[PDB]
């Protein structure tokens, strides 16, 4: 399949069928959290999709070609996290990012939690367009997860 | 072995749920890709 959209990662490596993480199908190159997969082969039915890019640290990974996503949150308008659970429905939840503040530059962030295996779900402008992936974050004072909203170079 | 099963389109969707707050926060982001609350 290679249809734009979101895809569930799953693994039969562990008990029963296991959902690890999710992605984005656009323009032919498959788009994850490098965690997700720790840069490993994926199939796709009888196809075979291989790493074409990666970086720990950004946290991201692509597959059969370079990124494609590029948009980025306006600094202002409200966004949607297309959240997609492990055994559960695609759902939007529409939230105010707040920010990542870090000695190179400011990132916006999604103060939602969601199963670990939720990782690489996408956070979308008004457009439709992917401003970054969910999945990367911290704990804070609360106790609540606030997630970076991660996105790459194209 | 890892698999993808589509799930969705990737659609902005009207009358969504609206939830979440939008916390200012300093972060540092190590070499392994971890970010840590500063304070
Ligand atoms: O601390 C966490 N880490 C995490 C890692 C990636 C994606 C989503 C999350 C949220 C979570 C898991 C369940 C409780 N909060
Ligand atoms: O806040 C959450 N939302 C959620 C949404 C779907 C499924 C399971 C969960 C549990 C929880 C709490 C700790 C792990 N994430």
């Amino acid at each position: 399949e290679t249809t734009d959209g979101v895809y569930r990662v799953m693994t039969r490596r562990l008990l029963g069928s296991t959902q690890v993480g999710v992605g984005v199908m656009q323009e032919g190159v498959f788009h994850t959290m490098w965690h997700v997969t720790k840069g490993a082969a994926l199939r796709s039915g009888e196809g075979r999709l291989d790493p074409y890019w990666g970086d720990v640290k950004q946290d991201l990974v692509s597959y059969c070609g370079p990124w494609k996503l590029d948009a980025a949150w306006d600094g202002l308008s409200e966004v949607q996290l297309l959240a997609v659970p492990p055994g559960e429905r695609a759902k939007n939840i529409q939230t105010l990012p707040g920010i990542f503040k870090t000695k190179d530059g400011d990132i916006g962030a999604v103060a939602l939690d969601y199963p670990a295996g939720t990782s690489g779900s996408p956070i979308l402008d008004k457009c439709g367009r992917v401003i970054g992936l969910y999945g990367n974050g911290v704990v804070i004072k609360n106790g609540s997860y606030v997630s970076a909203i991660t996105q790459g170079k194209r | 072995d890892m698999y993808i099963e589509r799930a969705g389109d990737i659609t902005w969707e009207k009358d969504a749920e609206v939830t979440g707050n939008s916390p200012r926060l300093d972060v540092a982001l190590d070499e392994s890709g971890d970010f840590s609350l500063v304070e």
